[PDB]
């Protein structure tokens, strides 16, 4: 039944078998000085020997050690027990929080959803965040790209997306940390604790499950850790039928790790490098029984300094310029865009209001140098009016977040999709030219603007 | 026999194929006849590939290879302070045995997510450029990157020499920073000169040098960074602070590439092994800041990379940039012009930022990197000789003086308090009426004036760290006014 180790070449481990030969992608187990070591089957070499990639360090392995074929691929814990925990690639807890007492387990490698039960036509995923839903709406089963440097509220945005999908859709979230700095992995965890998306004292009520395979881990771990995260997300979709988020920081590292593994198995080496997912892409989709939406933190080795589509359905561009005007979240309302920002998907009203808002902000940007150098009196009467609406709209795109409440004190808000469309439509038409600019700053929908206006 | 012992089939270029050794584990140390050590990297069906740490010309086909039964480990502790050792921890300074009371595995897994704490404490290089614009904190990893002869080694050595001003003060809320210099692929003479500087200044007292020189075999160059990190981890794990300098990791990667290809492992990108990123990432992940529950100790890393013709887009540079918490890019064009330290303000950054600075430093240093990056951009524009308005001229005049203020010779680090006042002076217009020629002269006199005439102000800033505002700002303004009258 069992096999034995014949060779060890770094992460590459060869295992000769007697009985049934393990299929490709099967998890094997072996004891490396007491502690168990998982190995994943890559090739069949002949002479009844398989060629595997290790999921941990191989130092201390001896030739002749017995190896068990598990029968299927790498299995990991799933369900509510993962909420608020940090797991490694093979489903072990790396947060020092004791055992993950889950009832079910699921394989990390899984065939894609077929054409039957795939949801017909593209469909909006309401985040409740005005700027996103209006100007660059996310799609269910879509590939979303978050762009931004440091100090533009990228982590705060991610956590509010986690928050909002839990609040407005009764959904779940999974964050896959892939080949990034453990220092920053620590910071992200404690930032999530601060704002209540992870609740140490009541973990099942946490809004996100973490899966970490950072820089310290070997190629095999960093290659598969994203799939471990996706499998946890898939369980939340299947069990509850809700809309699930799968955060990946980041795809460049996923590809980098996969490239390392390919090179180690003896393959010759030779824009989309940052955003292109593998066969993983097919598992990100919208079905009749819920959806998984990929939110990826877009990264290349551009750690020196702080562009178009590739494999993405929408982009959220965070901007330092927008952040310095006091607009939170710091989303660029012109550089952010969506494939479903199209009347056939979101409706004629949604599209037209978004287009008008963009037109007003674009025109305002064209008159920016004139307003800075000369007065507002320099403009014609027609252009003076559009600037007033643009300045209101800029502030009206800003929004308070539930996640920010611990720092600021102010309550957060999720704005319904229709409230967002109607409120901005009214402002574009000029129904609220009489209200002050400060009323539009840091509020929900148009009824909050009216309430804030009466206070002033 | 066969299980615990083997026979050498072939040997050469620091590598040996060995028959037998059936029960030898991967990464295990092995003994050759004449006391020569080696590490097993390849376990194959019909042989065992060994990388040789000693001299390979002695070994001959037929010799007996013996198991140690242990993974490659090295000595550690305060006994290594003052000493120069090789990659396995054997002393090479002729000062007798080490007599260590502890031993640690060289290549180990870095601490996980939970035991860490956010980096919040200064790791002062003593250089105005770095400490003000690209501040390094305790537990941070900060790459130093650039061509040959851009001053990379000199920045690292100045950092070690600077610690004497803050070391041995286990009383005033000041942990000693213990230093670990790793020479990888340098000439024996270059290391000897560096050690000679450490000893004559007294900085050797708190420093350990680990040397795998150009003449030492490739497996020692590969290992030295890991072994030295283990020596640094003694301090980190027992409530103490340490600094480690990898000089340099380009040669460790070159060494790793040679060993791997000689073991008949496949080539990856640029012929380096497929996991060459992992080589450096697992190393640098071990530098960290631990929380109070784990003793609050720290290991800070200054890894060095050598670029070719300023090519920071190259493979190994791209890897280490993606590992560390920012970089200090030293540029040839700046170095050629006598702008030293040759800090490219646009490409250099510290991800930790203000958290790695004092309250005093933070309050004045904020806008300095942007202003100097903008200045250099404007000076480049000025070369064309189109019209420069009065506002542009005012920035060029200011930035030219700030450039001179950021110049700093070797072996001349300034304290935190001293840099704060120099930065304040530049940014607040105190050098505007002084020619560009005489700025470094003006600074040299100021430091002597401050050290002689206002030592009480410098000691007050050090111990009672505050932002430069209110009363402290009046003391600094008065100090600069006082100095301005002597210079006139």
């Amino acid at each position: 039944a069992n096999g034995k180790i014949t060779q060890v070449i770094g992460a590459v481990v060869d295992v000769q078998f007697d009985g049934q030969l393990p299929a490709i992608l099967n998890a094997l187990e072996t004891e490396n000085n007491g502690k168990r070591l998982v190995l994943e089957v890559a090739q069949h070499l002949g002479e009844n020997t398989v060629r595997t990639i290790a999921m941990d360090a191989t130092e201390g392995l001896v030739r002749g050690l017995p190896v068990k074929d598990t029968g299927g691929p790498i299995m990991v814990p799933v369900g509510d027990a993962t909420l608020g925990r940090i797991l490694n690639v093979v489903g072990e807890p790396v947060d020092e929080g004791g055992p993950v007492e889950a009832t079910q387990t699921r394989a990390i490698h899984q065939q894609a959803p077929d054409f039957a039960a795939q949801a017909t036509a593209s469909e909006i995923l309401v985040t409740g965040i005005k700027v996103i839903d209006l100007l660059a709406p996310y799609s269910k089963g879509g590939k979303i790209g978050l762009f931004g440097g440091a100090g533009v509220g990228k982590t705060v945005l991610i956590m509010e997306l986690i928050n909002n999908i839990a609040k407005v859709h009764s959904g779940y979230s999974v964050f896959a940390g892939v080949g990034e700095r453990t220092r920053e992995g620590n910071d992200l965890y404690h930032e999530m604790v601060e704002s209540g998306v992870i609740k140490p004292d009541d973990l099942s009520k946490s809004q996100v499950a973490l899966v970490y395979g950072q820089m310290n881990e070997p190629p095999g771990a960093r290659m598969r850790v994203a799939l471990t995260g996706l499998t946890v997300a898939e369980q939340f979709r299947d069990a509850t039928g809700t809309d699930v988020l799968f955060f990946v920081d980041n795809i460049f590292r996923f590809t980098q790790a996969g490239s390392e593994v390919s090179a180690l198995l003896g393959r010759i080496p030779s824009p989309t490098l940052a955003t292109d997912m593998g066969a993983m892409q097919e598992r990100i989709t919208s079905t009749k029984n819920g959806s998984i939406t990929s939110i990826q933190a877009v990264y290349v080795p551009a750690d020196d300094l702080t562009t178009t589509f590739a494999h993405l359905d929408a982009t959220t561009v965070l901007s330092r310029a927008i952040s310095e005007l006091g607009i939170y979240p710091a989303v660029d309302p012109l550089d952010s865009n969506s494939r479903i920002l199209d009347p056939a998907v979101v409706g004629e009203e949604h599209y037209q209001v978004a287009r008008d808002v963009q037109g007003i902000l674009q025109k305002y940007k064209s008159l920016q140098d004139i307003i800075a150098i000369l007065g507002m009196d320099e403009l014609s009467e027609e252009d003076k009016l559009t600037v007033a609406r643009a300045r209101k709209i800029q502030r009206f795109l800003s929004q308070p977040f539930d996640v920010a409440k611990v720092f600021t004190g102010s309550d957060g808000v999720q704005v319904p999709l229709e409230d967002t469309i109607k409120s901005f439509k009214a402002v574009v038409a000029g129904e609220y030219d009489h209200l002050p600019e400060a009323a539009f700053y840091m509020v929900g929908g148009i009824e909050d603007v009216k309430a804030k206006a009466q206070r002033l | 026999e066969v299980a615990e012992v083997g026979q050498v089939l072939s040997v050469g270029d620091g590598i040996a194929r060995v028959y037998g050794l059936d029960k030898v584990q991967a990464g295990e140390m092995v003994e050759f006849p004449g006391g020569i050590r080696g590490m097993v990297l390849n376990l194959e069906t019909d042989n065992v590939g060994v990388v040789i740490f000693g001299d390979d010309r002695d070994i001959k086909e037929g010799d007996t290879v013996k198991r140690t039964g242990a993974i490659v480990e090295v000595p550690a502790g305060k006994e290594l302070l003052g000493r120069v050792v090789d990659a396995l921890g054997n002393p090479i300074d002729g000062k007798g045995p080490l007599n260590a009371s502890e031993r640690r595995i060289a290549d180990v897994k870095a601490p996980g997510i939970m035991p860490r704490k956010s980096v919040h404490e200064p790791m002062a290089t003593g250089l105005k450029s770095v400490d003000a614009m690209i501040p390094v904190g305790r537990g941070q990893r900060e790459l130093i990157i650039g061509d040959r002869q851009t001053g990379k080694t000199a920045i690292a050595l100045d950092t070690i020499l600077n610690q004497a001003n803050y070391n041995g003060r286990e009383a005033d809320g000041m942990k000693t920073l213990h230093c670990i210099y790793v020479a990888v692929g340098q000439k024996r003479s270059t290391v000897a000169q560096l050690v000679k500087k450490l000893e004559e200044t007294g900085a050797m007292a708190y420093t350990t040098v680990v040397a795998a020189t150009a003449s030492d075999p490739a497996p020692m160059q590969y290992l030295a960074p890991y072994s030295a990190t283990a020596m640094g981890e003694y301090f980190r794990d027992n409530g103490m602070d340490a600094l480690i300098i990898y000089d340099d990791l380009s040669k460790q990667a070159v060494a790793y590439r040679q060993m791997s290809l000689l073991l008949r492992r496949p080539p990856g990108r640029e012929a380096y092994p497929g996991d060459v990123f992992y080589l450096h990432s697992r190393l640098l992940e071990r530098s960290a800041k631990l929380n109070e529950a784990n003793g609050a100790g720290s290991l800070t890393a200054l890894p060095i990379i050598e670029t070719q013709a300023g090519d920071v887009s190259a493979y190994i540079p791209t890897n280490v940039i993606s590992i560390t918490d920012g970089q200090i890019f030293l540029e040839t064009e700046l170095f050629f012009q006598g702008i030293r330290p040759a800090v490219n303000t646009g490409l250099s950054v510290s991800r930790v930022g203000s958290a790695a600075q004092t309250k005093a430093m933070k309050s004045v240093a904020g806008p300095v990197k942007l202003e100097l990056a903008q200045y250099r951009e404007m000076a480049a524009f000025a070369q064309f000789g189109s019209d420069l308005d009065a506002a542009t001229q005012k920035l060029l005049n200011r930035g030219a003086r700030l450039t001179e203020l950021m110049k700093q010779p070797q072996y001349s680090p300034l304290t935190n308090a001293e840099i704060v006042i120099v930065i304040y002076a530049g940014t607040k217009g105190y050098l505007d009426g002084i020619p560009v020629r005489d700025v470094t002269k003006w600074e040299h006199g100021l430091l002597q004036y401050l050290r002689n005439q206002k030592a009480d102000l410098l000691e007050d800033m050090t111990k009672n760290d505050r932002k430069v505002a209110g009363e402290l700002e009046d003391a600094i303004k008065a100090a600069l006014d006082g100095y301005a009258k002597t210079y006139a």
